[PDB]
């Protein structure tokens, strides 16, 4: 029974998904997800369903009831899945197939035939929908960014720098800017669109912020669009303001002793609805819960048997 | 066991002194080794020298496996003194061959005072004009920690080893792994990069 | 007891005949709710 | 002027008259005639390449080119393969024209004879021409070659005799029958030996195994009765002529009843179509397959007395030892054949044949079936060419760069004989032996990789990268250097061998890149325990095919892993390796014409494009251009031209990039 304003779900190599709440660091339910690995996990706005996505199957798990089986699944793609996401009003889901295309699956069991695909020449890794469900962002291994509208069925492509693999793409629901990161630490920030008229979608590259000497793992905005968190492959997460891109916070798990030899990466992080507490997910078989200011850890999960890859967290609209 | 009487004289002076000392050393080592083959060969070795010269490694390794802790300590101290104290080419070659034959065995290299004496032995190597051993010793030195002195030693030894490309590679590694412009121009001098030296 | 799961594959040639309907079926462009509200860490205050 | 403006109808006459003036000013200078003929041919190529967006202006441009090529070889006299290749291709292209015909006929009879030794194979592949004139000229030329030099011609001729197409084999019969008049007993002896030792290659039951192994997949994937009819008809065709030796007779005794009743059933089917018949024939065939497959692993040794009664009773012959025959040295005749054949266990089961020649010197060989070897002949010739290129340059020659080669002789369409290199050793056994000696598990890297992640083979590339690094850095890979140094008699020769290994590895790496060689798994490479040089085999995956295949498409130019890296020199790969790469790339880039022509002769053969073609020559064109870009520095983008060091460094970075090493096939051993 996950009927609660705040939820926490994590996944890894152990073929199961763990649930709990940030109350005492204690889990309630583990649900079986065998014979594969998951890429991206996300709960529906209605808190009726949750979708785990990886390796040719999207497996659907319930929140409030207690069922240990994948009640609903979607299949059809030939390989792993890069990213998935929902319509905010729960009409449809977008999903970017790793190989060359991005498609849409409708939640309504009718042959209304509103599903489309878009074809690109490069393997894709990151996808970000615009908060108004009008424009979509596709980032690949080749440094080509694609902005695609549903009004038409074609996408504008921009190449800031070639030969480079960009890894993450995210937009705050306040729709303030555009941030992207590449696999060597280069981070691009662009000024927003104002063109609601004919979906012109103009953007200007404002800020080049060099950081994260290692590989860049993930970048996050804040739900209030004031704050931006980035994960790096050198076992750190660095925390910025959106106002002047300032150095606000830095969290590190380098123990200071060479006895670890980088046993884990801070793969993913998630803010809170108040935009002030975070949860860090590492591949060191355990996850941590921090606050953007104090810099010292507050909470801890360690219940997995193998590495931890991706997490889902939603809270009440309150705060 | 009876053989300590031959080292702790510490009075051999000239080249002939040490030749005869080595001769009698081999005679003693080969006379009694509890292996009938070498014991029989010893008697003829008393008559013919070169065959005994070719057979020193066998006698040394055979008797060593029966020598105990303290006696082996005495052996290694005496042999280190004989190494560092003498400069004749033949005896230095003999010791170098002995060591290199040990290091291919299974019982490991012969433990010297400090890191198997690899710094000392290489020290002796350049003066006896046997240079491949010198390069390999410098390799053993390098794997531990990079320092400018060993890098310059590599440059010089490759130069005399007629291999400029190794020197160029050492130079590149020095620029991109030390990278503090500690390079003194004599390095380019040896590398014949006169423009860089200018 | 095995039969409890539900799967859907992918059908191609989708909306390749009707474009006028999809020109506005998904074209809502609901761009609003720029107004933010203040918060006080409710559920996390429950946590602490 | 040509380097200045390139090619147009305007610069062509000016350079033409310039070069003609130069010829008229020297008349005894190889280079002038060379340039003149090359320019003429290039203009012909342009005019052919422009008109497809009046063959006489074309013709008047072509004829002087041919005259120039003939003049040039008459001056070259020592090594002129390139010019011969170009005259051969012009012969093949426009030899039908009456005006071409004379120039060619004076040129052929004018020149010496031994010059054709460097192109004997190339001619024979085109003996089945569809034009009477060119074929007639071929007939006279080959007859003359044979009557003067029989031995350098007999083997591929007896190959062509046992072909399957009509024109090929009948023209082969005509030439071979014209040959015997002055030398007949040699022809009989060679025909007997070739048609016999081929039977030792693919024994009856292995051939039947291969046929049904193919036919089952054919029928279950294509539902075509006809295809499998052509698949398994020739086996019966050869069956019904009767066994000839004890082994084949025993096979018959075991299986013939089943083998012929299945045939009557399939005929009963094809008369009236209804699966009610062929179901039985297929069941019987599959029963035969299960019976046969149970014993293949036990096959370990062959004795000639049981397999072919005619071979061991030769005791002398008139054939030279196949594959070793030089116009400048007296021949060595095969004296006897040992009565024992050792079979090396593998998926291909090559045989270890041994002959003893006239002067009492053994010749060990490796008898291969189930494969093509014709591609290997051409690539070995190309490597010999590049070796010649490296031979005549002062800065390289002092550094002793060459590619070690081995004898290759194709015996038939699907089998042949490969020389046995002595003292050589497969890299796989070396690491295996050293690791088992130290009581260390073989595939430790793979075990760790699976332990941290079972679904290793489905992850995303960055996850593969994280695990890949975590595995490699967890095990100190230094095996090769310690292995080699422990395997040395003295330190000095150890250093010399290390030098040789470095230098040999570099040149082979570059040439492999320029070719498109793939599949460099540690079982395809060998080392000489004596000289330390590196040796390549398995030249089947050529022209970047493996980087365009679908499953496990490799994204690396050539093999350079840490085990090759660390064991080479203490500094890394920026010592000898980079400098030698610079030198070799420069030397190759400066004779682009020669290697370009040789590879162009390679690709255009109509009977070798089967592997790489599954207009019709478009794909051929599309690789050819790439090759020129590989010589021009325009690979990464043909809108700019880098220097040698930039291309070199970009290739090096490509080779040792972790994110690319993860995508490779697991058996390729990227962890080594």
């Amino acid at each position: 029974v996950g009927s609660d304003p705040v939820i926490l779900a994590t996944a890894g190599y152990d073929h199961t998904v763990r649930f709990w709440q940030a109350h005492s660091g204690i889990c309630t339910r583990t649900v079986q997800h065998q014979d594969s690995q998951v890429n991206a996990l996300e709960v529906t706005p209605d808190r009726s369903m949750i979708a785990a996505a990886g390796y040719q199957h999207i497996r659907m798990y319930d929140l409030n009831s207690n069922n240990p089986n994948p009640i609903i699944s979607y299949d059809g793609v030939n390989k792993n899945i890069a990213s998935v996401g929902f319509h905010e009003d729960g009409r449809w889901m977008y999903t970017g197939g790793e190989d060359c295309t991005a498609r849409i699956w409708d939640l309504r069991s009718r042959n209304l035939q509103c599903q489309r695909i878009f074809q690109v020449n490069a393997p894709i890794n990151c996808v970000c929908l615009h908060p108004n469900q009008a424009e979509l962002i596709v980032g690949d291994q080749s440094g080509a960014i694609h902005i695609w509208d549903l009004k038409t069925d074609h996408n504008e492509q921009l190449i800031p720098e070639p030969e480079v693999s960009i890894t993450s793409a995210h937009i705050d629901p306040d729709a303030s800017y555009m941030a992207a990161v590449n696999s060597t630490g280069n981070c691009y920030v662009w000024n927003l669109t104002g063109g609601i008229g004919d979906e012109v979608t103009q953007l200007i590259p404002k800020t080049k912020i060099p950081a994260h000497t290692r590989y860049a793992l993930q970048c996050r905005f804040s739900p209030d669009s004031t704050l931006l968190a980035t994960c790096s492959a050198d076992q750190t997460c660095k925390i910025w303001r959106t106002s002047n891109f300032s150095l606000m916070t830095e969290l590190s798990i380098k123990s200071g002793n060479p006895g670890e030899s980088s046993r884990g990466w801070m793969w993913g992080c998630a803010f809170s609805g108040d935009s002030q507490y975070i949860v860090t997910a590492s591949s060191d078989n355990l996850a941590r819960l921090w606050c953007v200011e104090t810099g010292e850890i507050k909470r801890e999960y360690g219940g997995h048997q193998k590495a931890v890859v991706c997490l889902a967290f939603n809270d009440s609209v309150l705060g | 066991i009876n053989l300590q009487k031959a080292w702790g004289a510490a009075r051999r002076v000239s080249k002939d002194d040490w030749l005869e000392w080595l001769r009698r050393l081999s005679l003693e080592l080969l006379k009694d080794s509890s292996s009938p083959s070498l014991r029989s060969c010893w008697a003829l070795a008393q008559a013919y020298n070169p065959m005994a010269r070719d057979l020193f490694n066998a006698a040394f390794v055979s008797c060593w496996s029966e020598l105990n802790e303290d006696q082996q300590d005495e052996l290694i101290r005496s042999i280190e003194l004989a190494l560092t104290s003498q400069d004749i080419a033949e005896v230095t070659q003999t010791l170098l061959n002995l060591a290199e034959f040990m290091e291919h065995s299974d019982k490991g290299p012969l433990p010297l005072r400090d890191d198997n004496g690899i710094v000392l032995l290489g020290e002796r190597a350049a003066k006896c004009r046997a240079y491949a051993k010198a390069l390999h010793y410098k390799e053993l030195e390098f794997q531990k920690g990079p320092t400018p002195a060993i890098l310059e030693s590599l440059i010089s030894i490759n130069n005399k080893l007629q291999q400029p490309e190794a020197a160029a590679g050492v130079l590149e590694y020095a620029m991109k792994h030390f990278g503090e412009l500690e390079i003194q121009a004599t390095w380019y001098e040896k590398l014949h990069e006169w423009e860089d030296a200018l | 007891n095995q039969i409890k799961c539900k799967n859907i594959q992918w059908k191609e040639r989708n909306s390749k005949q009707s474009a006028q309907e999809l020109k506005s079926l998904f074209e809502k462009k609901s761009l609003k709710e720029k107004p933010p509200i203040s918060g006080k860490q409710s559920i996390l205050s429950v946590r602490l | 002027q040509l380097n200045l403006q390139g090619i147009n109808e305007s610069t062509i006459p000016k350079v033409l008259q310039y070069y003609s003036a130069a010829t008229e000013h020297d008349r005894s200078w190889y280079k002038a005639w060379h340039a003149w003929a090359v320019m003429n041919f290039e203009a012909v190529l342009h005019y052919k390449h422009q008109n497809q967006a009046l063959s006489k202006t074309l013709l008047m441009y072509t004829v002087p080119a041919v005259q120039g090529f003939f003049r040039s070889i008459s001056l070259s006299r020592g090594n002129n393969l390139q010019d011969t290749l170009r005259v051969l291709t012009l012969w093949f292209d426009y030899g039908h024209w009456p005006d071409v015909n004379e120039a060619l006929v004076e040129g052929v009879k004018a020149i010496q004879i031994d010059t054709w030794l460097q192109v004997i194979p190339q001619l024979i592949a085109r003996i089945d021409t569809p034009r009477p004139l060119v074929g007639r000229l071929i007939h006279q030329l080959l007859t003359d070659i044979g009557r003067y030099h029989p031995q350098a011609l007999i083997y591929p001729l007896t190959v062509a005799s046992k072909s399957t197409t009509t024109a090929r084999h009948n023209a082969a019969n005509k030439i071979l029958k014209n040959m015997c008049e002055h030398s007949n007993t040699l022809v009989q002896q060679a025909m007997m030996v070739s048609e016999e030792l081929i039977r030792v290659a693919i024994l009856w039951h292995e051939m039947w195994h291969e046929g049904l192994e193919e036919a089952s997949r054919l029928y279950f994937g294509e539902r075509n009765v006809k295809g499998m009819f052509e698949v398994l008809e020739p086996l019966h065709a050869m069956m019904e002529r009767g066994p000839q030796t004890l082994k084949e007779t025993s096979f018959n005794q075991a299986y013939g009843r089943d083998l012929m009743e299945a045939q009557e059933w399939c005929r009963k089917y094809m008369k009236s179509g209804n699966v009610k018949d062929l179901t039985q024939a297929w069941d019987l065939y599959y029963h035969v397959f299960r019976r046969i497959s149970k014993q293949l692993p036990q096959l370990t040794s062959l004795e000639l007395q049981y397999v072919s009664p005619k071979l061991l009773m030769c005791r002398d012959l008139e054939l030279a030892v196949p594959g070793t025959y030089d116009p400048n040295q007296p021949i060595i005749r095969i004296q006897s054949i040992a009565p024992s054949l050792q079979v090396i266990t593998s998926k291909q089961r090559p045989r270890k044949l041994t002959l003893m020649g006239s002067n009492g010197h053994e010749f060990v060989f490796l008898l291969k079936g189930h494969e093509d070897l014709r591609q290997d002949e051409r690539v070995m010739q190309l490597f010999g060419l590049v070796n010649t290129l490296l031979a005549n340059d002062p800065t390289s020659l002092r550094k002793n760069l060459s590619i070690q080669r081995y004898a290759v002789i194709p015996l038939s369409t699907n089998s042949g004989l490969i020389g046995w290199v002595p003292h050589c050793d497969t890299l796989h056994a070396l690491i295996r032996d050293y690791r088992e000696k130290k009581k260390i598990l073989l595939n430790i890297e793979h075990r760790i990789m699976l332990r941290m992640a079972p679904d290793y083979d489905h992850l995303t590339l960055m996850q593969k990268v994280e695990v890949f690094e975590h595995a490699v850095n967890n095990t100190a890979g230094d095996d090769l250097a310690k292995l080699l140094w422990l395997k040395s008699p003295s330190s000095e020769v150890w250093f010399d061998r290390r030098t040789n290994y470095t230098r040999s590895l570099a040149v082979m790496s570059m040439v492999g890149y320029i070719l498109g060689l793939g599949d460099r798994h540690p079982s395809n490479l060998m080392l000489d325990r004596l000289s330390g040089k590196i040796l390549h085999i398995d030249f089947g995956d050529c022209f970047e095919v493996a980087m365009t295949r679908e499953k496990f498409p490799e994204k690396i130019p050539f093999r350079l892993t840490r085990m090759l890296t660390n064991a080479m020199e203490v500094t890394g790969l920026d010592g000898n390796y980079r400098i030698t790469c610079h030198t070799v790339m420069e030397v190759l880039r400066e004779h682009k014409d020669s290697v370009m022509a040789v590879l162009e002769a390679f690709v255009y053969d109509p009977l070798l494009n089967w592997r790489l073609m599954d207009a019709l020559n478009k794909k051929a064109i599309q690789i050819i251009n790439r090759v020129r870009d590989k010589l021009t520095g325009r690979d990464f983008s043909h809108d700019d031209t880098l220097d040698v060091p930039t291309q070199v460094e970009l290739l090096i970075k490509q080779a040792t990039s972790h994110e690319n090493l993860c995508q490779c096939y697991i058996g390729w051993c990227p962890f080594w």
